[PDB]
């Protein structure tokens, strides 16, 4: 098969912020919030 | 919702007293002895801007958005200034535009030939990111928006001639502008002119001649680019050269301002008659923001010196000022009569005339739309992703939100009050103490979810004067730039409510030469005095800007006051650098609703996706967060909150029949209101999708049991109305728009009228 | 009932541990709940997962391939077993006060890593500027050569 | 196919040779400007191999080429339970990626080109770093 | 300079504690990194308030009413003297090995705070189920007499 | 015999940020390794 | 949690080891941060797949398989195992001095290399030059005798 | 870096035969060229799927398995270890040059002339890089003089 390994290896022109935070929230989830009991 | 204490209004409201304005810690500040009139009559106020997202990657120069992004790169990144960051960047294109040889390695590499000539038909393409990274290696530099600029500049004159490709784009976000102008704004809008008849040189070269000597031979060498580059960057660099400081403009131009708005200025410095009668001065001294940007440079610097020579340099310097602000600018000269028509004021009045209570509130419109993105990563250890907006999702909460929009304005929450405090209020005069202010600003409760802020270090900043220090800089930096902002647009109301203004001297500590401040001559018509001052003579002299507020009549606003949403939707291409995570919030919700029927409980779960019309639970998903209707809701359930707590707190001392029995119609009257609302919620989109879920999972769990089918005339009305009110208080629930303790205790209190029973009393025929 | 894969390794599983010692047979009878005898309780091995699940925790040196196979083969049953088998542990007295002193240090770290970027980031940097300094010349001199 | 088939053989022989004198003319140039233009130049044909590649992948058996291995891995991964796909596989690198081998799968399922020729050819794209500085794809659907 | 509203108080409390000691001052003195005599460090002390809060955290027995002035008076010697005062405290060795042992049950707590509501609702659960049976009875009799 | 020392102190001020940053990002680097296995941990049982 | 897959070969290895010699114990310990018993890391081993690939690369000889196995099966723990598993590669003292001598040598080589062909033709070509003549001239006379 | 499916093959071989016999020490220095402690040789293995190759064609005791597993699972090592896999046979007495031995040596040297063109030119190129270096100067020196 045609082997695309050469063509993987690449890099992205990196460029900075403004202003910075949110860095390390890429992958989270937290548990759904559950409603107030009813009456 | 914030209280206050009219006559104690040191220890109650102390950021936004004048006492503190001008450096009073303590309360001693006088009475208007010694006094100057003055007649102010314009301001320089911002725009109705909010923030917005600017895209950086394409070829255009646009001057006036550069300086804007060069504000937020210095201001909110916690950079040293504009004036530092304007210097180092004219030492920039200084070493840029003064050295030949930049301009011929960066035009060999774009072309591919350095000494032959280049053909017409053998043009090819480089895109931009390309020349960005090694014009980062051969012209460096610490600031990237420096190579953007340098950048687009070269793609502007190369876009022509078919050098580059017009593939990649690249956005930023831009911030909220104040709207009232500090000293130092003033600065920043003296340099930020400057920036822009820097930039807009370098957005005029064309290149034409060089197009056409092209089409016309065929062939060009690289030298006649690298001449054509480098003489325009020098063209820009002698609009960069010869400048005054803007500091020792605007603090040379506020100190004489200083010295003849003064009643006490010594007749040696005491400006003459010439620059007195310098053209503008007479417009300049009639303004109001200039007169609380002086009070804050007199705070801050503590004094004022001039440099310039007093005679004719400085009556010249000052319309070199008048041109960088009647230049388009954020900050324009409108009437004073304009900037602050959004507050409104009613009061609770006495037997007398004399008020109770006073209440000061900003009109608003509900901002009703709403988007969800997913975020997508371009490549792993990178920030550099992109986020793909999904429509049938932000149209679901869109179609559910426009309903709420039109049941909670703002008026009916002060006429809410009113009703209140006139249904409450004895037969006997108030002497005791000033009539209480209530100032309701959603801004506040605004920009503390805007931020993620807790809203008692907000309080506590309106209420002690400081702010606090544990806290980081992108909140505190904000807390302080909103404080200044309540604190103009409090004296802006009250001078253009009360146009009687006489300008006094402070010199009782006086730890400055000479620092000013107003007072008002508010005619009256009462005999005690709220607050503490003295009624005499059938008008009373009150320094501090609330006070003059709590004397007037009732005022209605003419203008809303509007927040717009941040657009995701045109520019869905581009890759997104500006902080998506604070601005969006996490979407995930569980709910249960439980019946008794004849001895047996029966719960209904359900979650989001089943009311989204979703089959599959998606994860990845995001809001951006609706802070405008959030914070009116709060603002809505406090009120609600307070007011149930003062009838409860006066039923219990009413001692009287008729008007015992006042109080509890009204809180009857009060509790059926606040169950329809949440019924008419209950019927929307989100919410009949629970009802018409929550009954299909009660239905199919009482199947083992056989019962037999009831009246279906008032009992299908009853479970009805149970359904709807629990579906409308679970949307809520479920879009950020309400907390679980709020939706909770607001269930006790209409659980504890039987408010349902009284509802359907009135679906019965006797 | 269970399933055979898993039984084939179960059953002379704990049937070896009752022969190896006969301690452990009233032991299991008291915490699953059935009689005394090996036969009874090799029959609710053989017809009840989550019994042979609580059997096969209740015996621990020879019975861990077969409770990770039964692991392996049933996840249902998972939630359930580790709900019935659940010990709570015994907390120091000093532990949240010794922690509460540690509040300074971990936002001084979080402000170091919202700078650098990833806390991977972080650790990789921190590891570069212990390094020694003749892997820089080595970088240097690679670059010199012209090796990239 | 012999007259297109000894046509695109002609032209591979050459683009090679091009990248090698290319490649051979930089390390003796010891000039600044030189060695710019040279690393412009070649760049410059990188980018221009990329969009033809990509010309070729988004006509019809090349986008019949797309459709077909996005499905299958959309099925594939749906199946295996997990469908951060559709947000996933439509980025900068993974669609450049997806086009590019189309364009050189069309080319081997014809005469007209060998799979080693494809693999020196895509290796040029993937030393050039041109895979990474373009991000933006014009398709023809 | 150090303004005279703090320095009333501040001056006094710090002459007393090296009337009290001399064994502070050479501390304060390599601390500060000021000359070891008494009227340079005082000066140094009056002429910058940053020099003034570090002998104000050197010193705090008496000098804390004075540290709370100067505190209240200017934040800024505060912003950097958290940052120039800092002490790393000792860890554990056992402390992230003994954190992990208890993953398996504040989750437990957790899973019961999202169904009971708040903490303090768990708590005062836990607190009403855990009361007398005598108390439900109290309540019992009176709703028996008519009253709620 | 110091324009060596505080010009490198400057420079390198100028690519962290303030003198404060400069403060609390050599005091994180000088810090132990046990916090940061601290500060994994509790990420890793779902608490930011 | 780590998967039954790979704690199938995990624990028992570890806890062989263990058996084996103790005195890894209190190396485990303080290298992975918990108490010194074999259950508190037995229980950080089963918690922490981090953790379990720390414990297998400290014992060396028999945890390899488990280790290739948990790097198989958990290809995302790959990075920060990488990152945690750190040790400074020794450089000599003479290393960069004696690699620097060899730009005359690695130059020569790859210019050869691109007359050729690749590294693995100039390896082929080597070897055909360094093959005995007797070769060429059996191979003259198959072509003369007709095969090619 | 290395496949764990092969790895966990191909190290526990290499480890027994390094354990049954030392004296591959003389043939891993030779034929790679590491350091000459077993720990170096064992990570450059590790490390270079190459060099695993080399220690797997080394030996045929045990670890032709591995050698074939290796060569099933990356394809892009088979050519250049069939190429450093050589080793020139040296000669039969009989006329009859059978292919299965001389077939790689036949194929190797017609690979060359592949390369070169004619059969006469191999062997005129072999023969000049045979020859003395006097031969170039004196070439050099009538070129040199106005004579070609």
């Amino acid at each position: 098969p045609t082997s695309m390994k050469a063509l993987d290896h690449t890099s992205i022109a990196s460029v900075a912020p403004l202003e910075r935070g949110s860095v390390d929230t890429d992958d989270r989830n937290s548990a759904p919030r559950r409603g107030a009991n009813f009456s | 919702m914030f209280n206050l204490k009219v006559k104690d209004l040191n220890g109650s409201a102390r950021g936004l007293t004048q006492a503190f304005a001008i450096g009073e810690l303590k309360n001693q500040l006088s009475v208007g002895a010694l006094q100057l009139p003055l007649q102010f009559t314009r301001t320089f106020s911002a725009s109705m801007t909010s923030e917005l997202l600017w895209e950086v990657g394409k070829g255009n120069i646009d001057p006036v958005m550069y300086a804007r992004l060069f504000f937020q790169y210095a201001q909110a990144g916690g950079a040293l200034s504009v004036d530092e960051l304007v210097n180092q960047f004219t030492e920039y294109h200084q070493s840029t535009a003064c050295n030949p040889e930049i301009w011929r390695k960066l035009t060999a590499y774009i072309t591919g030939s350095s000494n032959r000539a280049i053909k017409a038909d053998a043009v090819g393409k480089v895109p931009p990111t390309a020349i960005l990274e090694q014009l980062r290696t051969l012209a460096p530099s610490e600031h990237e928006l420096f190579h953007h600029i340098t950048t687009d500049f070269v793609c502007h004159v190369l876009s022509p001639l078919g050098f580059i490709l017009p593939d990649a784009a690249y956005v930023y976000r831009v911030g909220r502008t104040a709207t009232y102008p500090n000293f130092y704004a003033l600065v920043d809008c003296v340099r930020a002119s400057d920036l822009r008849r820097m930039l807009t040189a370098l957005s005029s070269v064309d290149s034409k001649m060089l197009q056409a000597t092209f089409k016309a031979k065929g062939a060009l060498a690289p030298a006649l680019i690298s001449q054509h580059l480098a003489n325009a960057a020098t063209t820009a660099f002698e609009r960069s050269r010869g400048n005054f400081d803007a500091n020792a403009v605007v603090s040379s131009v506020l100190t004489i301002l200083g010295r003849l708005w003064s009643p006490s200025t010594p007749k040696e410095l005491d400006p003459s008659a010439r620059l007195r009668n310098t053209n503008g001065i007479d417009q300049l001294r009639s303004n109001l923001a200039l007169f609380i940007a002086y009070q804050d440079m007199v705070k801050q610097r503590g004094r004022a010196e001039v440099i310039f020579s007093d005679e004719e340099l400085s009556s010249t310097i000052i319309p070199w000022f008048i041109e960088a602000m009647s230049e388009v600018s954020p900050f324009k000269l409108r009437p004073i009569n304009e900037t602050t028509s959004y507050i409104g004021q009613t009061s609770a009045i006495d037997h007398m005339g004399q008020p109770s209570h006073v209440v000061v509130y900003e009109d608003w419109q509900f901002a009703k739309e709403i988007t969800a993105f997913t975020p997508v990563k371009l490549a792993n250890n990178s920030n550099q992703r992109f986020l793909d907006v999904e429509p049938g999702i932000s149209d679901r909460m869109s179609a559910t939100l426009a309903p709420i929009g039109n049941t909670f304005a703002v008026s009916a929450f002060v006429k809410n009050r009113t009703a209140v405090y006139e249904a409450v209020s004895q037969r006997g005069t108030v002497n005791s103490n000033g009539a209480e202010m209530t100032l309701g600003f959603p801004s506040v409760v605004e920009r503390d979810y805007a931020l993620d802020r807790d809203p008692m270090v907000a309080i506590a900043a309106l209420r002690t004067g400081i702010v606090d220090e544990s806290l980081e800089a992108r909140a505190s930096n904000d807390l302080k730039r909103s404080m200044f902002n309540y604190y103009a647009a409090v004296m802006h109301y009250a001078v253009a409510h009360n146009p009687e203004v006489v300008v006094s001297e402070h010199q009782g500590v006086a730890a400055e030469q000479g620092s000013l401040y107003l007072v008002w001559n508010v005619r009256t018509e009462l005999r005690i005095p709220v607050g503490y001052n003295a009624i005499e003579g059938g008008s009373i002299r009150t320094p501090e800007p609330l006070e003059a507020i709590a004397y007037n009549k009732p005022i209605q606003p003419s203008e809303v006051l509007q927040a717009k949403v941040l657009d995701l939707a045109n520019h869905t291409t581009s890759i997104h650098i500006w902080p998506w995570h604070e601005a969006s919030t996490e979407f995930a919700y569980e709910d249960a609703y439980s019946v008794t029927i004849r001895n047996k409980r029966y719960t209904a779960e359900v979650k989001e996706f089943e009311l989204l019309g979703l089959g599959q639970r998606r994860e990845r998903v995001r809001i951006l967060k609706p802070t405008v209707a959030h914070a009116i809701i709060q603002m809505w359930y406090s009120w609600f909150v307070e007011d149930d707590r003062t009838l409860a707190a006066a039923r219990r001392t009413s001692r009287d029949d008729a008007e015992k029995l006042a109080i509890d119609g009204r809180r009857m009257q009060n509790a059926v209101t606040l169950l329809r609302k949440i019924e008419m919620i209950g019927t929307t989109g989100i919410g009949a999708s629970a009802v018409h879920l929550a009954q299909s999972r009660i239905v199919d769990q009482m199947a083992g049991r056989g019962l037999i089918d009831d009246s279906s005339d008032l009992h299908v009305g009853i479970n009805r109305h149970r359904i709807r009110i629990w579906a409308g208080l679970a949307v809520l629930q479920m879009m950020g728009l309400l907390s679980r303790s709020e939706a909770e205790a607001l269930t006790k209190v209409l659980g504890d009228s039987n408010a349902l029973g009284m509802v359907v009393a009135t679906t019965d025929i006797d | 009932m269970l399933l055979p894969v898993v039984a084939r390794a179960a059953v002379p599983a704990i049937e070896s541990a009752i022969a190896a010692t006969p301690g452990l047979v009233s032991r299991i009878a008291a915490a699953i709940g059935s009689k005394v005898s090996p036969s009874a309780i090799l029959a609710a091995v053989k017809s009840n997962p989550v019994v042979a699940g609580l059997t096969l925790a209740q015996i621990g040196s020879t019975g861990y391939d077969a409770y990770q196979q039964l692991l392996e083969n049933h996840p249902e049953v998972a939630e359930m077993l580790k709900d019935l088998s659940f010990k709570a542990d015994e907390i120091q007295p000093d532990f949240i006060g010794n922690l509460g002193q540690y509040r300074e240090e971990l936002e001084l770290v979080e402000d170091a890593a919202r700078f650098v970027g990833g806390m991977s980031n972080l650790i990789r940097l921190r590891q570069a500027l212990e390094l020694d300094i003749k892997y820089y010349g080595l970088k240097m001199q690679l670059n010199d050569m012209g090796y990239r």
